[PDB]
């Protein structure tokens, strides 16, 4: 059950560092479409075209609130109904997972979420958490109060199989919003990951930042909780020429990331098991996957012909993606 | 005069090479020291002379060679031959780490320290040297340290050297069986890209060469040596002619330009006839008329295939041993007026083909016996391309399978790449067929 | 070079391990003082750089001497060439395991450190790098399973880059001297599993039948068995460090045995594998040592070979062989089986010759693969476990382990998870 996972494609503006690539932008976004196209050649040269439909697909010339607006306030509505949801950025770093981090995502969402509870009345608590994902190790941005790394283990949560549960993590929770900031401020700190050659910024390891919200109201009692996930993504090695270290620490993420398609294919598959506990990240996501979450997923894309495989990769996961079943169910509690 | 140099990837470049060599001081007679006991090279440095190795010391015949390998074993072993010490430490290097396998990773991890030194040692014995008319390279498809290191090697030659030929003895996987997994992976991937940079290039039928050769041998088995043997021989009747003038010495390369209409196809087909095993050898004197008609045959045709299934746009001829042009427009009359080899309509003419005026270069300790004349002929067929295509499904196989993967991602290589290979593959069947068609 | 450290651990491997090493250095044929006795530079250079030369050229073996207890190193050393091994190179824990992974596990751990930083250092220092190290013990007992997990941890922790595999002997599943004696094996591999890359192990029961089997023996021997197993990993030794005509990395065969580094491991397979009369008598053909390896008999581990599926099998023959037996014996395995054959990938197994055909017999293989059966079996004793666990016995024993019950659960869990994929592994061909 669940509505479907919705998924959404944005294509980036051409990075400046596109335009100092001298990138080209195979990608045409048709919004009244939501279709997007792709140069590919096919072995012919890219007159040839890839085009997909989109839940929703956004240009360059999309907004950022705009995007916001229109995934996000509909998710909040599920996390003060009980709802547990997540939201997943992939795509290139050109793309704007930074372009969407630096500016909200964060930061305007927690003033939102109170915004929104209070006018509703309910009484509340909001509890936040960050944590990176590094090397297939847990690393707690959140408190610094907590260690570096926040002591990870997983374990199940017997009412959920795919439920678990993070011992040791600790979300504080706040009735203001200003407290968050506090946090959020501090957390942003840990979160951040390496820098790469190729990207002023890069995610070295994928962020997962979850807010937790108790609501009561006269008695029902429910549970909200939302994950915003920013993927870490690798170059290829060879091409950075990047220190061993840093090449090796790539390469597991890259292959991370096939294995991450490997199980994404078995989720199409339907196929009887889900690799979920080969990641920490597809464990943790893993009730989540057409789970009774709600999931959503922003892939961004760039416009440049040069990287052929991520646009490859991309399209191909935006195909798998749909075929898994999402049953986001509310999770609402009396 | 022109010096060459050859140069080995993979275990098997350097075996292959290695055979190619020792038959070089066989053939001149230069003892393995290096300075032969015999006198200096024909002619001084004769042009084979020359590539072979260079009189410098003087007195000293240094081979022009440089063997490479990721894996120490195989280049321990040249140190520890006689051949060795023929061979001034300069030229023979050794790799710590093995390809072990990965196209990718043997290609990136190992390629970049090693191409420093390569490049180095090449350039200073290509600076000394006059240069080559080409190059040869060896490599194993199969190989890791073939696949990785020829990929590396190609854009860097290509880009350095531009105008300096570049022609590849690869080894393609038979069909009947894979050497790893990891082959169909790394043969596909490694040869598309390389391969259009390069010229041309060659492949192997293991199990065509294997099963002719050993066929042929009537030989329960062929040494993996004497594999090589047949291939070295054949080689040098190739070097043989454009280093010495036989009754008809051509250009190879300006020939071969003749004889591929399209850098589209890189290589034409090979051949060597006749196919002679040392039984074949044994059994016939050849002739003319019977070294094309045996060379036509598939059993002469190292590659398994159907001859009739491809056109022949154009073959081309080399001849050994004392031929007379008379025997040849025998031949070719009996060529022209068989049926069976079809001619492309695009090329009327058979045309041309080169005589050697010395007798078929031979491989030292060679199986089969010799043969009056050798012969060489390219031919372009699309059943050739099939073959790739034969290795490419299994590849496909495993692409479907998605299995090998993170191995590569590890090297950061894509999926993407690979179905550019595969699409490359398809393009390049597309193009052989539309080429192939008359 | 490429030294691999050699562990014998757990009272088991206190034998078993201590047998490699030693028969490997009996391979060595170098002297009892460690300089080499044996001419053959070959053997000389390759065992050389595994042993570290002593003054007088003597060879340091890679090894350290887990002890349970004490004593059981001191029967090693009092074992013959004690001389070789330098007493310093190792040092042992007198507490050992104590037949518990987890009590051992705890205890041990303190100990583990101290020798383990010492020697590794030394052997970091040794060579410019390790292939990997290889442990052996047993996890089934008590210690080495408790030594191991606690180790195995760390030490993998130390390398990632370093690929290592471990030996251990699973309990057989036929008998267990104490239920609760696999049970320290179980939490122990399990946790072990993921741990190490590559995991070896063939089972108890069925090695001791094939060996006692083949024998007709009254019994195989520990010794002889452990001899045995020696053997076979000797020769993957000897074959890759040693020249061969074809010979394969590790780092090659391994990523290729995996039909990708995601699947943990593969279970040994031993060639020639023959009756202790047969093979004893019998020379191997060439066809022979093939036709061996695939029959169920082969397998150390009891398996039918139809209920496994082989992921991919490799054997190395050692010594030359003519390509069309390389013809032969790989047109076998296609033909035998669809099934047995992966169907995804043709040429499923690889073989490499080593350059040296091996002392004695001049073919010698090994055998790749997995057995689905066994797998399954090996969970099922788990199982045994869970209804022990219905028992609960030794829960407090446990507790003083401190291991969690969860932990017991979730090795279960996540063996429970992967052994379905076991089977999926005999549905594939
Ligand atoms: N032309 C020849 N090919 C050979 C010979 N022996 C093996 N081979 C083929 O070579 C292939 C294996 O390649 P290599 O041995 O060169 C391996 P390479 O050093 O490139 O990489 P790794 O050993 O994986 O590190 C495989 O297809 C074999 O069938 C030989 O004597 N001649
Ligand atoms: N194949 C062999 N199995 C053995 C041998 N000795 C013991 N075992 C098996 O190993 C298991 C016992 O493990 P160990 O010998 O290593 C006892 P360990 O030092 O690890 O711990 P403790 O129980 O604290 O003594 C059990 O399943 C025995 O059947 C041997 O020499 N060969
Ligand atoms: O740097 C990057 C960008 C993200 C990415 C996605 C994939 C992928 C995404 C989705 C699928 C699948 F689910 F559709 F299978 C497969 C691969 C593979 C590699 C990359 N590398
Ligand atoms: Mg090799
Ligand atoms: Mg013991």
């Amino acid at each position: 059950k669940g509505k479907n996972i919705q998924v959404v494609v944005r294509c980036r503006p051409f990075n400046l560092a596109e335009r100092k690539a001298s990138a080209h932008s195979i990608v045409e976004c048709d919004p009244v479409r939501k279709e997007v196209s792709v140069r590919t050649g096919g072995l012919a040269d890219k007159s040839s075209r890839k085009t997909y439909t989109f839940d929703m697909v956004f240009g360059a010339s999309t907004k950022q609130i705009d995007v916001y607006r229109s995934v996000v306030c509909p998710i909040l509505d599920e996390v003060i109904m009980g709802y547990n949801c997540t939201i997943f950025a992939y795509g290139q770093t050109g793309t704007g997972k930074t372009f969407t981090m630096e500016g909200g995502i964060i930061p305007r969402t927690l003033h939102q979420i109170f915004e929104k509870l209070t006018d509703n009345g309910t009484e509340f608590s909001v509890k936040v958490s960050l944590l990176e994902i590094y090397n297939e190790e847990l690393f707690d941005l959140l408190n610094p109060s907590s260690d570096v790394s926040e002591r990870l283990q997983m374990f199940d949560d017997p009412r959920n199989k795919r439920g678990v549960i993070i011992k040791g993590l600790e979300e504080i929770t706040v009735h203001n919003k200003d407290e968050v900031y506090q946090i959020l401020e501090k957390g942003a700190a840990k979160r951040t990951t390496a820098a790469t050659l190729m990207n002023a910024y890069s995610s070295r390891s994928h962020s997962v930042f979850s807010v937790t919200i108790h609501m009561k109201e006269t008695e029902l009692v429910k549970i909200g909780k939302l994950n915003l996930v920013d993927l870490a993504g690798s170059e290829n090695i060879g091409r950075s020429g990047a220190v061993d270290k840093r090449a090796r620490e790539a390469g597991n993420i890259n292959q991370s990331l096939l294995t991450l398609g490997r199980v994404i294919t078995a989720l199409v598959e339907r196929t009887p098991h889900v690799p979920y506990r080969e990641s920490k990240l597809t464990r943790i996501l893993q009730d989540s996957l057409g789970g009774r979450t709600r999931t959503s997923i922003i892939a961004t894309i760039s416009p440049a012909s040069l990287n052929l495989e991520e646009t490859l990769s991309t399209l191909e996961y935006a195909h798998r993606a749909k075929n898994i079943l999402n049953k986001p169910e509310v999770n609402q509690k009396l | 005069m022109r010096e060459c140099i050859s140069i080995h990837v993979g275990q098997a470049g350097v075996q292959i090479g290695n055979a190619c060599w020792e038959l070089y001081c066989l053939e001149h007679g230069i003892q393995p020291d290096g300075q032969m006991p015999s006198d200096k090279t024909i002619g001084g440095g004769d042009d084979s002379f020359n590539t072979f190795f260079s009189e410098t010391g003087a007195g000293k015949h240094v081979p022009r060679a440089v063997f490479v390998d990721l894996e120490p074993t195989v280049i321990d072993e040249v140190r520890t031959g006689t051949y060795r010490q023929l061979f001034h430490p300069e030229q023979l290097i050794t790799g710590k780490e093995d390809a072990a396998n990965n196209y990718a990773r043997g290609h990136y991890t190992i390629g970049k320290e090693i191409i420093d030194l390569v490049l180095d040692r090449i350039r200073k014995l290509a600076d000394q040297c006059t240069g080559l008319q080409g190059f040869l390279v060896f490599h194993s498809f199969g190989g890791g340290t073939g696949s990785g290191f020829t990929s590396l090697l190609m854009e860097r030659l290509s880009v350095d050297y531009g105008k300096k030929s570049k022609l590849e003895f690869s080894i393609y996987p038979a069909p009947q069986v894979s050497t790893a997994v990891v082959e169909p992976y790394n043969s596909i991937l490694t040869t598309h890209t390389t391969l259009e940079h390069s010229d041309c290039a060659f492949m192997v039928d293991n199990e065509a060469i294997y099963d002719i050769c050993r066929r042929n041998l009537d030989i329960e088995r062929p040494t993996y040596t004497n594999l090589n043997r047949l291939i070295s021989q054949i080689v040098s009747s190739i070097t043989a002619s454009l280093r010495f003038d036989g009754a008809l010495n051509v250009d190879l390369t300006e020939f071969q330009t003749n004889l591929v209409p399209y850098p589209r196809i890189h290589f034409p087909l090979a051949t060597y006839a006749p196919v002679i095993s040392a039984e074949k050898a044994y059994h016939e004197q050849l002739s003319v008329a019977e070294i094309t008609n045996a060379c036509f045959e598939p059993a002469n045709q190292m590659v398994k295939c159907d001859p009739r299934h491809g056109k022949y746009m154009a073959c081309c001829l080399l001849y050994r041993g004392d031929v007379v042009p008379k025997d040849v427009n025998a031949a070719i009359a009996t060529i022209k007026t068989k049926r069976s080899i079809q001619f492309v309509d695009w090329c009327p003419t058979g045309f041309k083909v080169g005589i050697n005026y010395q007798p078929p270069t031979v491989v030292p300790g060679g199986d089969l016996a010799k043969v009056q004349r050798a012969v060489c002929m390219l031919s372009n067929t699309t059943a050739i391309a099939e073959a790739w295509a034969r290795l490419d499904h299994k590849f496909d196989l495993m692409y479907a399978k998605r299995a090998f993967v993170h191995w590569y991602v590890g090297e950061g290589m894509e999926e993407g790449e690979f179905s550019e290979a595969r699409e490359d593959m398809a393009a390049l069947e597309k193009d052989y067929e539309e080429v192939g068609v008359d | 070079m490429r030294e691999i450290v050699h562990i014998q651990a757990g009272q088991c491997g206190n034998q078993i391990g201590a047998k490699f090493w030693e028969v490997i250095s009996d391979e060595h044929g170098i002297d009892p003082t460690g300089s080499y006795h044996g001419d053959s530079d070959l053997q000389l250079e390759r065992i050389n750089v595994y042993y570290n030369e002593a003054a007088g050229n003597k060879y340091v073996p890679r090894a350290i001497l887990v002890d349970l207890e004490p004593g059981t190193m001191d029967s090693v050393r009092s074992g013959p060439f004690g001389q070789i091994f330098r007493p310093d190179n190792f040092v042992f824990g007198q507490s050992g395991a104590g037949n518990n992974w987890a009590k051992g596990h705890y205890t041990e751990g303190a100990e583990l450190v101290d020798s383990v930083l010492d020697v590794v250092r030394k052997e970091s220092e040794s060579c410019d790098c390790l292939q990997g190290f290889q442990l052996t013990h047993s996890l089934g007992g008590g210690t080495g399973s408790g030594m191991g997990t606690l180790l195995i941890s760390k030490i993998r922790e130390e390398y990632p880059d370093r690929i290592m595999n471990t030996f251990s002997v699973v309990p057989s599943p036929k008998v267990s001297d104490t239920v609760v004696e696999p049970y320290n094996a179980t939490l122990s591999v399990h946790q072990l599993v993921e741990n190490t890359d590559e995991t070896y192990c063939i089972d108890n029961e069925a090695l001791y039948d094939i060996c006692f089997r083949t024998l007709k023996l009254t019994t195989p021997t520990y010794g002889d068995l452990n001899h045995l197993v020696s053997a076979t990993m000797s020769g993957v030794t000897t074959c890759l460090r040693f020249p061969g005509q074809l010979n394969a990395d590790l780092r090659k065969l391994a990523v290729n045995m995996v039909p990708f580094p995601r699947l943990h491991f593969f279970m040994p397979g031993f060639a020639p594998l023959t009756s202790r009369g047969s093979q004893q008598y019998r020379a191997l053909t060439v066809p022979e040592l093939t036709q061996q390896m695939f029959d169920a008999k082969n397998m150390m581990a009891a398996c039918d070979p139809r209920h496994g599926r082989y992921l991919t099998v490799a054997a190395v023959f050692r010594g030359r062989m003519s390509m069309k037996e390389v013809d032969e014996q790989m047109l076998n395995v296609q033909n035998k089986n669809s099934s047995y054959f992966v169907e995804w990938i043709p040429n499923n197994v690889k073989t490499a010759v080593c350059d040296i055909p091996p002392r004695g017999l001049k073919m010698s293989a090994t055998f790749i693969g997995n057995s689905t059966a066994i797998q399954e079996l090996f969970k099922r004793i788990s199982e045994q476990f869970t209804a022990m666990f219905r028992r609960k016995a030794f829960l407090h024993w446990y507790t003083g382990e401190g291991m969690d019950e969860m932990e017991f659960t979730e090795a279960e869990s996540n063996m429970n998870d992967l052994v379905s994929e076991y089977q999926q592994y005999q549905d594939a061909t």
